[PDB]
């Protein structure tokens, strides 16, 4: 008898890309990012220390490049009448960025 | 450390989709993101760790990351170079 | 006038891009003009960069330059968004842009 | 895949 | 130890540009990277146009033409003028 | 009665295609593309003079470049579903590329 | 001049690349991004060769042009 | 010579003339020549071998550009070293889309 | 007339030793000269760079096989500088 507030679907995403697109600090939660850069770089060299500024410019580029290719993706999505990214979005966006064969 | 790839859980996806203006994401898009997110790291931190041991040290340091990007063409500013 | 900045009327360091003209490995000589016109570039270039970067910090009410506002100075403008193309600026975010089939009817 | 020498 | 960098130079154009406004250590290293960064852009390219033309040294000819190749265009053309004014006063002075 | 051969439409194009990637000549004949090179250097110096060796590599850059163009375009347009290639597949190919804007 | 680059070539290029099937305005986008390709080499190229105070363009310079945009061509002296 | 003195078929010498003379730093090492010119001739070896079999598969004794260009762009390892390369006169691989083909 | 040099002899004593009953064009042998001119400035500037970001000035065989290994691909890279070393110990085994 009063129904609550909900959004109707896509006004909460929206408002989301605002306040991110706003915003400048890092998205991906430090500690697991951390964890993920030192058990790849095991397989490389055992036993190896990192700078923290290290891990934080690993993680700056990785999240600028992830940010670069939602973008890229999200322009294939558009451009197949779509408004959802899928993963072919993302594997094409890699194939023509000349990054996947 | 075993199984941390996951630790890039959904929300953090969908945080940096959101920074890329996607407003709509499906499901399968996440492991797509972890696999992209783990070739790409890959492929730095091997550079990273090749100067590393080129400079005989056992710490990886901003510089070698810094030094790593720019190889890739991915030219890095704020921690130094 | 000693510095030689100073004779080239210029703030950016004449003797030091000298110096690391010739400690850079370039060429086996380097000129006398190169490193004023090395300098000059370099001068003209920052205070670009920081014209914009200062309005940008203006229109947010900010004394203070942050990397935000070199993203929006670089992104912004045409030029120099295509002279740092490939590079990513530490803390500099994205520019704000929603596609227009994502907004509401 | 794999090379020779 | 001695770590050199752009900093003092950035802010002296800074104060010029902007007389009010500071700018933040974050910022302060991304100007001094992006400084070195071109820096390095030039001074390569203009290594390359000596090899290329069998020239053993760098001249402000080569600065130049590297500017001219890597910058694009309005910003070639300012950076050129500067950069010719800059070695003219030399010259006189 | 009488009736032409015609193949049915595709078919000569599925042909030409394994024709065109079998062989390694220059598609765009050498005179009207040399007079265009000339054309375009004019702007920047005049009264220039051209190596036939120069305006061979411009032409051997040039469709190779448009080639690998339309790979991607006709990899951007299959993603839309479709099987003609579109000026908006030629937009969006360049613009995830990072040429255009 | 710009139309110098036929209909037909266009269509070669495309086939050569892939395409089955090609849209009607495909041809003057086409001619537009090979103008545009064809100005940033030409002149690079020809910066090259005001650089080296000559004026003929050497297949050398087209060479340099094409390595400084990240487009190394093989089989001109390279 | 110092090709024969490390069993290589390059020219040791010319390499460190190169090193020298290309202001790559301000001395070379004596090892450096030897190494870059080994690794050259082990380049140019793997090109040449994956040149020559497509120009048997072609029934031709000769390489030709387009036999490069099938090695090159066959071959994964050697198209991502070439990744940003055009060879002249080598054309592409035959290669068409699956959706493409007839029914 | 001019005296330019190139490594047409070189690449063909290379092709005599994996394809012995087979040419190459002249065309194909400018492509190989540009390939290999081409691989040596990436290798070589590389060391370069190592050599300047470790405040050492020489290039060593060190800073060559570092470049290698940055430049070339995982399974090229390992056959690379196998051969590398391979000349190396050859040569200093001599003199």
């Amino acid at each position: 008898v009063k129904k609550p507030h909900r959004y109707r679907p896509g006004t909460v995403a929206l408002r989301e890309i605002r306040r991110y697109q706003k915003s400048t600090e890092l998205l991906i939660r430090k500690l697991p990012f951390q964890r993920l850069v030192r058990e790849i770089a095991q397989d490389f060299k055992t036993d190896l220390r990192f700078q923290s500024s290290a891990v934080m410019a690993l993680q700056e580029a990785s999240e600028a490049y992830l940010v670069a290719l939602f973008e890229d993706t999200n322009l294939c999505a558009i451009h197949a009448k779509r408004v959802t990214i899928m993963p072919k979005d993302i594997q094409l966006a890699r194939r023509i960025r000349g990054e996947r064969a | 450390l075993r199984d941390n790839i996951q630790g890039i859980t959904k929300p953090a996806i969908r945080r940096l989709a959101r920074r890329g203006g996607v407003k709509r994401i499906s499901g399968l898009i996440y492991e797509e993101t972890r696999g992209v997110l783990k070739v790409f790291l890959e492929n730095v931190i091997r550079d990273a760790v090749t100067y590393t041991e080129h400079a005989k040290r056992k710490t990886v340091t901003a510089m070698d990351v810094v030094y790593a990007l720019k190889r890739q063409g991915r030219t890095l500013y704020g921690f130094g170079g | 006038a000693k510095t030689r900045s100073s004779r080239a009327g210029l703030q950016f360091p004449v003797g030091r891009v000298h110096r690391l003209l010739r400690k850079g490995n370039y060429a086996e000589r380097v000129g006398a003009g190169a490193p004023v016109y090395l300098a000059a570039v370099l001068e003209y270039l920052t205070a670009e960069i920081l014209e914009l970067a200062g309005n940008a910090a203006r229109d947010n009410k900010k004394t203070r330059i942050i990397p935000r506002h070199l993203q929006l100075a670089v992104r912004n403008d045409e030029e120099l968004n295509k002279l740092l193309g490939r590079v990513t600026i530490a803390q500099g975010g994205v520019l704000p842009n929603i596609q227009s089939v994502l907004l509401p009817k | 895949x794999x090379r020779x020498x | 130890t001695r770590k050199e960098s752009y900093a003092i130079y950035v802010y002296k154009v800074l104060k010029q540009v902007h007389p009010d406004t500071g700018i933040s250590s974050k910022a302060m290293s991304i100007m001094n990277s992006f400084v070195n960064d071109v820096f390095e852009r030039i001074a390569g390219e203009a290594s390359r146009l000596a090899h290329y033309n069998k020239r053993s040294t760098i001249t402000s000819r080569e600065i130049q033409t590297a500017v001219r190749l890597l910058l694009p265009g309005e910003l070639a053309k300012h950076a050129v003028s500067e950069g010719t004014k800059a070695v003219t006063k030399y010259t006189s002075a």
